[PDB]
């Protein structure tokens, strides 16, 4: 269910069922 | 330096389907 996935744990949730695994980039710039 | 990709500009079934490859 992808709907209004803009921050607010949305990018996380939508990503918690797409990769099918616990481990992604999710890293800003330095 | 906080980008706003898929948080308020772009992203919507098309570029994802590979956020982690």
């Amino acid at each position: 269910f992808v709907n209004q996935h803009l921050c607010g744990s949305h990018l996380v949730e939508a990503l918690y069922l797409v990769c099918g695994e616990r481990g992604f980039f999710y890293t800003p710039k330095t | 330096g906080i980008v706003e990709q898929c948080c308020t500009s772009i992203c919507s079934l098309y570029q994802l389907e590979n956020y982690c490859n």
